[PDB]
RNA sequence: GCUUGAGUCUCGUAGAGGGGGGUAGAAUUCCAGGUGUAGCGGUGAAAUGCGUAGAGAUCUGGAGGAAUACCGGUGGCGAAGGCGGCCCCCUGGACGAAGACUGACGCUCAGGUGCGAAAGCGUGGGGAGCAAACAGGAUUAGAUACCCUGGUAGUCCACGCCGUAAACGAUGUCGACUUGGAGGUUGUGCCCUUGAGGCGUGGCUUCCGGAGCUAACGCGUUAAGUCGACCGCCUGGGGAGUACGGCCGCAAGGUUAAAACUCAAAUGAAUUGACGGGGGCCCGCACAAGCGGUGGAGCAUGUGGUUUAAUUCGAUGCAACGCG
């Protein structure tokens, strides 16, 4: 949020607004809440998760590259 | 096209003078392929541009060239469901292309008697950014600064 | 990866405001478990303690106070 | 004109349109420019060359002001919040420090159901 | 009579479990004031709307209602619906340790009773934001829709009514047995806490999978496997979960629940193509970048139409029309 860099700067260098959302929260509730979504989307979100992790641990064939 | 990238055909230069970017100018006053005729055009619109000027031949083209020859163009790049257009750098071999191609294009109009007197007149008024050569330049420009806003 | 009491066993406490402050980012946000490597069941005291520094004015909510 | 020494530069970067005032310590404005008064009207109101050239228009009526060194207030994501900063440096201004104000609720008011 | 079923006590553990009462921060809205100037807002674009009565922006002060960012996690609790800022009070349920006690007190359950999302209804308040209805502006051939600007009921509270959901892991409750692995969460025992530990034993839960089952998909020690107890439900599809009558309800409506007639189908899984305003990769004057044309004029030819006694017949989307 807040960032000095004191004074051989420059340049921008403002990580720290992306290092915390800096968009995140406030492109969720500008709209679209339905009280529904956030669950569905949700569940669905760890279900492909642990698939990147499961094939993550059984990508062991040969492939020949 | 799709996949290819071309090597273009070599260009024989101009058989008064070693002059390649000339000979692609008579190229674009080419008409049906009568390049006997097309370069007697080229030559007698040379030297009277040369007569009005006090320079040579191959300076006084130049001088005309960079008020015709273009920076940035607009292409249409899509993006999504909005439709514009996006200022790009011209090439350096396109950037006399279509500053030839202008110079032509509006000698084809503004008919005094012939050919040979339509693009002398052509290069004169380029040469201090007069006529509609310069002009066509000019307007592309427009549509490249009011369109800057797309990068 | 980091461990906290739960190897060096004491009860979360809402006054030490000096072990507090390294769970909290610069914004005042707690930092998630996953970050830190906590345990769930302090990480939920951890929640507790920070919620009541912030009642006390001890910590900050955020810095745009 | 009162010649003040410093100020705070608040920007407004909205999703449509950038808002860019700079004020005064005390938050009493001095001058303000936006993007969509710089011409832009349309789909070239909302983008970052438009904050860009806000930010330039802000940096004359300011100045008979005189401010030297001046702090950025960003608030809203924008199609710039980047752009109109880097000509705010290079307008002639020095640049203190940077914070984000942008009025993040916690779970307070209902968000709307448009856009479909 | 007895103890492995069930139950009670003793000591602890976790939890958004429920009800009642306060309190904190951010944010939105509104009011007043200060600074300050032509746009603000919105969209693919635009306009309705707001603004020179000075808007938008910024600061200060104040008034309100709602919900609790981060923590936050196929994490936890509850029979289900459902429940998350913090604190005070009351209180329910679950689990673990090792003991003590009763002694089959158990399981299920038609009827019956209680709880029961949201919307809605009755009475009294409240109303910030959101938002049916409705208005205006947009799109469209039309748009009483999707878009935008507003905006009432409602969303909030107190007491009742309604008892309806895709109330769904679409899988009733209780009990026993049957390869396993990888995790989460919460107790506990032993060993060295000798070092972010090692070895076991319980409750809940997530994923993958052996046998087995299934029409397949898939389930798979929380089984849709192997067995027992009980209740409810189905007998092709439409009609129809409709009418009639009964019961409940202020109403909306809910529950019970046919028949006539009509059809030889309806359906589920999976398979091969096709299609997608689905995704990923690639190609072709397909696009792009340029040149020269047609469509404007005359003429030649062909076709259709018209006409005629005949204006022979065939081709007549691309792939017929200077064709046979």
């Amino acid at each position: 949020i807040k960032v000095r860099e004191n004074e051989p700067f420059d340049v921008a260098l403002r990580r720290f607004k992306r290092s915390c959302e800096k968009a995140g929260v406030l492109a969720e509730v500008r709209r679209r809440e339905f009280y529904e979504k956030p669950t569905t989307e949700r569940k669905r979100a760890k279900a492909s998760a642990v698939k990147r992790h499961a094939k993550k641990l059984a990508r062991e064939n040969a492939r020949r590259t | 096209p799709r996949r290819r990238v071309i090597g273009q055909r070599k260009i024989l230069p101009d058989p008064k003078f070693g002059s390649e970017l000339l000979a692609k100018f008579v190229n674009i006053l080419m008409v049906d392929g009568k390049k006997s005729t097309a370069e007697s055009i080229v030559y007698s619109a040379l030297e009277t541009l040369a007569q009005r000027s006090g320079k040579s031949e191959l300076e006084a083209f130049e001088v005309a060239l960079e008020n015709v020859r273009p920076t940035v163009e607009v292409k249409s790049r899509r993006v999504g469901g909005s439709t514009y257009q996006v200022p790009v750098e011209v090439r350096p071999v396109r950037r006399n292309a279509l500053a030839m191609r202008w110079i032509v294009e509006a000698a084809r109009k503004r008919g005094d008697k012939s050919m040979a007197l339509r693009l002398a007149n052509e290069l004169s008024d380029a040469a201090e950014n007069k006529g509609t050569a310069v002009k066509k330049r000019e307007d592309v420009h427009r549509m490249a600064e009011a369109n800057k806003a797309f990068a | 990866f980091c461990r906290f009491t739960a190897e060096g066993v004491q009860e979360i406490d809402y006054k030490d405001i000096a072990t507090l402050k390294n769970y909290i980012t610069e914004s005042g946000k707690i930092v998630p478990s996953r970050i830190t490597g906590t345990r769930a069941k302090y990480q939920r005291q951890l929640a507790r303690a920070i919620k009541r520094a912030r009642y006390l004015s001890l910590l900050p909510y955020t810095d745009r106070h | 004109r009162k010649q003040v020494s410093d100020g705070v530069a608040h920007i407004h970067a909205s999703f449509n349109n950038t808002i860019v005032t700079i004020t005064d310590r005390q938050g009493n404005a001095l001058g303000w420019a936006t993007a969509g008064g710089s011409g832009f009207r349309g789909s070239r109101k909302s983008t970052p060359f438009a904050a860009q050239v806000a930010a330039e228009r802000c940096a004359d009526a300011v100045k008979e002001y005189g401010i030297k060194n001046l702090e950025v207030m960003v608030k809203g994501p924008g199609p710039g919040r980047e752009s109109t900063i880097r000509a705010l440096n290079a307008a002639g201004f020095r640049i203190t420090n940077i914070t984000d104000v942008t009025p993040i609720p916690h779970n307070g008011c209902r968000p709307p159901k448009k856009r479909r």
